[PDB]
RNA sequence: GAGUACCGUCGGUCGGAUAUCCGGCGGGAAGCUGGGAGGCAUCGGCUCCCAACCCUAAAUACGUCCCGAGACCGAUAGCGAA
RNA sequence: GCCCCGGCGAGGCGCAGGCAGCCGUCGAACCGGGGAUGCCCGAAUGGGACCUCCCGCGGCUUGCCGCACUCCCAGUCGGGAGGGGGAACGCGGGGAAUUGAAACAUCUUAGUACCCGCAGGAAAAGAAAGCAAAAGCGAUGCCGUUAGUAGGGGCGACCGAAAGCGGCACAGGGCAAACUGAACCCCGGGCCGAAAGGUUCGGGGGAUGUGGUGUUGUAGGGCCCGCGGAGGAGCCCUGGGGGC
């Protein structure tokens, strides 16, 4: 249970961003690593952010809830880097991903920023 | 050790003549690092013959000598002759 | 004795001379202890001829 | 962006999540051998900085060192009173150069990069280290570590040419003061430092 | 003219060096780029 | 380009003197409207620069060896050793 | 002392003035160049050493190959690295006392002798957060002066620079970041080709960022907005000439 994790995130709601994930890789636009996951939240092209668990060392990461808490952007956990970047389309694993532009995924996102709206709540 | 590279001299004084005459033994001045098996070997294919036994010893020289008996079949006589004594 | 005579001959003969030259030397030593006394030296490099003959053929 | 952050947090520990972070990571570090290699460095931007790509060939070394000075043994024969001191004496090499040293000395076919300072206790001091293994061919294939393989590059932290011992042989002056530092120590009968 | 010396490293192998600069390369294709990207300027 | 620049204290070293450099300990920044130096510290001006990452030939030092030469010794001398 | 390519042109078999005999006109001895063989110990390394000698385990076929420790790349196949030695010169640390001060304690002897570690045929340094002062200079190193000067010091004995000026020799380049986001590197095999290169088949790395861009002072770079072309520079040797 790492400091940078604020709240449990149910398998379920994790399966759920990580078809999300997969299915904006295929049709919609995906950022894929930390780098460039910080510049779109700085930017403000993001709509949903999705961080792992397993990360050593923290100090990776650990920004982008606060930075996302102050762009008022979502987030959410998942438990897995490698199974993060396989849904992301790569051959390595992935510390964070940001969708953008989601295409046959505004369904899924929505549900997911409602249901980690009222878990953070 | 290989043969033909292990016996390096045949020894001719007094006594391995009385040897060569009364129990059917030669005597040769043989390499530092050849064992008796290897001995026997090198003595059986360089004159065709059958060993019976091989003794062994070091000399204040340096020079390994080695008295190697003979079967009583064979005479080691003859093998004395034919070589250069 | 010489190259010339040794390259033209085939391994078996080779070995088999070694084996030959290496007896008479074992014999002229032994008779040494009790004339021409260089044929041990000629000996040793005939020896010396054959073996670094049949090593270069063994080689290429 | 993912770079600044990290030397803003690491710029001042108390203020920062790495405070908390520090004590139970040296809770652990306390318990584990003197020189230990790591998979990633801690300070990435530090590491990158220094000198780091993410290539075969580079290692990442955490080295543990006793805080202080140094104690002098007990003199034998008789000396005058201004030779007799032992215990208030410091170390003209500074602690991250002997860690430097101490890393090489276990790992002896590697070169010493740089190092960084990772952490701090009331008895130990902490330090992460940058190897290169100059015969890989990945290495001698990039140009801004090619230069490695060569033949007077060998006994680097030995001699004195990591950025800790330039500092410490005093070559980051220049002009009034550095008078005695160059072109080296020995050249001016060692009276520089 | 900037034509490469060959000089040999740790090991037996081979390694080019510019004669303006110093710098110290494997590859020919590398050579070429720095010498036209760093010293083009001398025309 | 941060436990860095800088402040204080202890030890060493320096021609470096209230104005040399190194190290230990306790504190500890700004970061481009930014930063440093100009022999006590501070204020104002003027001048000069951009640290805390890396590489680099030639001009030099030596002679266990080699070549050449000598107002050098000439077998108790000359290298200990012709 | 064995072999081969060249030179020289009849004798040769070391210091070493002997006896007995061999080699050489198929070109020796000798000289320049290139190869072979090269016992044991020794960093000594499959394992042990009160004696430079002993004792083994696997695999193949009696002969051969492998089998140390600390590591890298990998991965239960393999491919790589280090250790020891070297007169003086080199780099980094530790560090006395005799002696002088006509005693001696700060000082001096001295960052000296000696000790520990690390490299090479040269090492170290090196491209201004510099020197200067109403003028300006333009990396580093070495020589001659500056100078027994400034200055330190029981201000005693003593210690002791630099800038500048005149010269030797000259050379400048790359990262991190901002912006892009796999467009990238190595290993092995096969095809083209004299080589340099090109093109494929797999495997190992890499989104904790491979590769591209960029590298400086009121600045430089990036981002943004416009005009544009012909000239540059290296690698290799099927081939042809020339000089050492
Ligand atoms: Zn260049």
């Amino acid at each position: 249970k790492p400091s940078y994790v604020k709240f449990e995130v149910p398998q379920e709601l994790a399966e759920k961003a990580l078809e999300a994930v997969e299915i904006a890789r295929d049709t919609g636009r995906i950022r894929k690593g930390t780098n460039e996951t910080t510049k779109a939240v700085e930017r403000g092209q993001a709509k949903l952010v999705i961080i792992a668990e397993d990360v050593d060392p923290e100090e990776i990461v650990a920004h982008l809830p606060p930075l996302c808490e102050e762009k008022e952007i979502p987030y959410v956990y998942v438990p897995s880097k490698k199974e993060l970047g396989a849904a992301a389309g790569l051959e390595v694993p992935a510390a964070s991903v940001a969708i953008i532009e989601p295409g046959k995924a505004r369904e899924l996102v929505e549900d997911i920023a409602m249901k980690v709206k009222e878990l953070m709540k | 050790m290989d043969p033909y590279k292990v016996i390096i001299r045949p020894l001719v004084t007094e006594k391995a003549v009385s040897l060569i005459e009364r129990e059917n033994k030669l005597t040769f001045i043989v390499d530092r690092r050849a064992t008796k098996q290897d001995i026997k070997r090198a003595v059986e294919e360089m004159f065709n013959v059958k060993v019976a036994k091989v003794n062994t010893l070091v000399t204040m020289k340096g020079e390994k000598k080695a008295y190697v008996k003979l079967k009583p079949e064979y005479d080691a006589s003859e093998i004395a002759a034919r070589l250069g004594l | 004795m010489k190259p010339s005579e040794i390259r033209e001959m085939s391994i078996e003969e080779i070995d088999k001379k070694i084996r030959e030259l290496r007896l008479e030397l074992a014999k002229e030593r032994g008779v040494l202890t009790m004339e021409n006394p260089m044929v041990i030296r000629n000996l040793r490099r005939d020896i010396a001829r054959l073996l670094t003959i049949k090593r270069e053929k063994l080689r290429e | 962006g993912m770079y600044k952050y990290i030397r803003e947090a690491w710029k001042s520990p108390k203020k920062s999540y790495v405070g908390e972070l520090l004590k139970k990571r040296m809770i652990q570090w306390r318990r584990d051998p003197v020189v230990k290699r790591i998979e990633r460095p801690t300070r990435l931007d530090r590491a990158r900085s220094l000198g780091y790509q993410a290539k075969q060939g580079y290692v990442v070394v955490r080295v543990r060192v006793r805080r202080g000075g140094r104690k002098r043994p007990r003199w034998k024969g008789g000396r005058k009173p201004s030779k007799m001191g032992m215990v208030k004496y410091s170390p003209k090499k500074s602690l991250q150069w002997i860690a430097e040293e101490k890393a090489a000395r276990k790992f002896p076919n590697l070169e010493v990069l740089n190092s960084y300072w990772v952490g701090e206790d009331g008895m130990y001091k902490w330090f992460e280290v940058i190897m290169v293994d100059p015969h890989h061919p990945v290495i001698k294939s990039d140009p801004k570590i090619a230069w490695i393989a060569g033949k007077a590059h060998k006994g680097r932290v030995f001699r004195g040419l990591t950025s800790a011992g330039k500092r410490s042989r005093g070559l980051l002056n220049k002009g009034k003061g550095a008078e005695k530092v160059r072109p080296s120590i020995r050249a001016h009968q060692g009276k520089g430092k | 003219v900037l034509k490469a010396i060959k000089i040999e490293d740790r090991d037996g192998e081979i390694l080019f060096r510019c004669p303006r600069c110093g710098m110290v390369f494997r590859s020919a294709k590398a050579y070429t780029r720095h010498v036209n990207k760093a010293h083009g300027h001398l025309f």
